[PDB]
């Protein structure tokens, strides 16, 4: 009961929200091409 | 050829998954051929007397 975290828990959850939203434009073009041999042959590589 | 990439993992199976023949299959000829005159061709009307 506490609405003192909002500045703690919560504004800075934006921080590393925008900066998630900069990796995965990424390596979503990196996906668009690492997905034939990937899903042939075999796995473990992308399954991490 | 390809499917696997597409198909397996979000549900889909080829047309003739199981089947022991051939799949029969038409076409249109060209070659005119004489039939009677169907009663809701747009402009063309006949009747008896």
């Amino acid at each position: 009961l506490l609405v003192r975290d909002e500045f703690s828990v919560l504004c800075r959850d934006l921080y590393a929200l925008y900066p998630l939203l900069i990796r995965y434009v990424d390596n979503n073009r990196a996906h668009w091409l690492t997905e034939p041999n990937a899903n042939a042959e075999e796995l473990f590589r992308m399954v991490g | 050829r390809f499917f696997a990439i597409c198909g397996l993992q979000e549900g889909f199976e080829p047309f003739a998954i199981n089947m022991q023949r051939p799949v029969t299959t038409w076409f249109s000829k060209s070659l005119p051929q004489f039939e009677p005159v169907p009663p809701e061709h747009p402009h063309y009307e006949v009747a008896r007397m």
